[PDB]
């Protein structure tokens, strides 16, 4: 079984630059006849099924730009991408074909743009969700670089660590920024309890936190 | 064009047994050789198994992890490819793949997936509550299981300026949120729906973020 592993595991260049990720193999991969070298390379956007991008180490597949370089012989094999756009960004996996499959473990490509402070809203519960003997408090962290973000829940001014769930967003192939949701779920009856909520951020886009506020 | 369609994923419960079929077009299935390749949830990719063309007599490989309680084949005449799978494990969840890969080549096309749930836990609806205060507005949907879920802002009109947020595990139930930032004018003046389905239990409700 042979296991390729790839390196680094992640990588964060800038819009024009060059960049070059690894992928080395536990076996030799050069068929010694027909002298190719069996390890493909692949990549899948956020969302979107694998693509193919080369094959026998250095062949690019039909439609592929040469903007894209595949290299190596043996067990080491390096992928070189130049002129890195903004769409560039998705994880990327090399396979071998010697034996069967295998895939790597992928490398992630993230792309270094410009600082960008985040968008606050808070959101108070619904009346449906209400009526239905419950209260989640949506926030809404988007459009923010890098990807870097405190958000506190505050609730009259004690900080809420409990009941809330966070999720972070890919970076975005249009403008490469991170978005967030943060969502805190009390009972109908403890939103009762108490009256001004907060979602507080702090980024370092901003001296101090930003706070966004609504009061029951 | 060539076109790969896999249907069948869905929940089902350990030990049990799911068999997915896969639709292709744009190319001659009766020559070349198709595979499986799934993707587990927070994981890479994994090759699952292949099934080779007439010309080398129907050859069938499979992993190691899946070999003996898979079954791919293959119909030429309708240019369908099948994945039976049986005594299905937990381990088995996540993405599968069709995908068209000619011998000594490299896999060309693969479609766009079919998600499969193995657990024992049950079916249930997801209950989507409008998010009312460039204005954002959001819709949260919560409760629900097992994954995935389709958000839309007007039908498909609204694309910009929305963002689905990944599902979240939370107490065996999943929770996701989706928000939309428009320009302050069209809402209220102009109507914002969040549309939700779940195909896990044949739903799809549009609910109008008012204020």
């Amino acid at each position: 079984d042979i296991q390729l592993t790839q390196s680094p595991s992640s990588l964060a260049v800038s819009a024009g630059e060059k960049v070059t990720m690894n992928c080395k193999s536990s076996q030799n991969l050069l068929h010694s006849i027909t002298r190719k070298n069996y390890l493909a390379w692949y990549r899948q956007k956020p969302g979107q099924s694998p693509k193919l991008l080369i094959y026998w180490a250095s062949t690019r597949g039909s439609g592929v730009p040469d903007r894209f370089t595949g290299s190596g012989s043996g067990t080491d094999f390096t992928l070189t991408i130049s002129s890195v756009q903004a769409e560039d960004l998705a994880v990327y996996y090399c396979k071998q074909s010697y034996n069967l499959y295998t895939f790597g473990g992928g490398t992630k490509l993230e792309i270094k743009r410009a600082d960008a402070a985040p968008t606050v809203s808070i959101f108070p519960p619904s009346s449906e969700q209400l009526t239905s003997g419950g209260a989640s408090v949506v926030c809404f962290l988007n459009n923010f670089y890098p990807k870097d973000i405190n958000v506190k829940w505050k609730i009259d001014g004690s900080e809420r660590q409990n009941g809330v769930l966070n999720s972070w967003t890919d970076q975005d192939s249009k403008d490469s920024t991170y978005s967030m949701s943060s969502t805190l779920t009390l009972t109908k009856d403890e939103y009762e309890r108490h009256n001004s909520y907060t979602c507080e951020a702090t980024h370092k886009t901003s001296t101090s936190p930003i706070v966004k506020s609504f009061n029951r | 064009q060539v076109q790969l369609q896999e249907s069948g994923g869905g929940l089902v419960q350990p030990r049990g047994s799911l068999k997915l079929s896969c639709a292709a077009s744009g190319f001659t299935f009766n020559t070349d050789a198709m595979n499986w390749v799934r993707q587990a949830p927070g994981k890479g990719l994994e090759w699952v198994a292949r099934i080779r063309s007439k010309g080398f007599n129907f050859a069938t490989y499979y992993a190691d992890s899946v070999r003996d309680r898979f079954t791919i084949s293959r119909d030429d005449s309708q240019s369908m490819l099948y994945l039976q799978m049986n005594n299905l494990k937990t381990e088995d969840t996540g993405i599968y793949y069709c995908v068209r890969g000619r011998d000594g080549e490299a896999m060309d096309y693969w479609g766009q997936g079919t998600t499969l749930t193995v657990s024992s836990a049950k079916t249930t609806p997801p209950s989507v509550y409008p998010l009312a205060p460039m204005v954002t507005l959001g819709c949260l949907v919560k409760g629900y299981f097992p994954e995935p879920v389709t958000v839309t802002w007007n039908s498909g009109s609204l694309s910009s300026g929305v963002h689905t947020f990944p599902a979240v595990l939370q107490s065996d139930l999943y929770t996701l949120s989706s928000s939309v930032t428009v320009p302050s004018s069209p809402r209220p003046s102009e109507t914002v729906t969040c549309n939700v389905a779940h195909p896990a239990s044949s739903t799809k409700v549009d609910k109008k973020i008012v204020n």
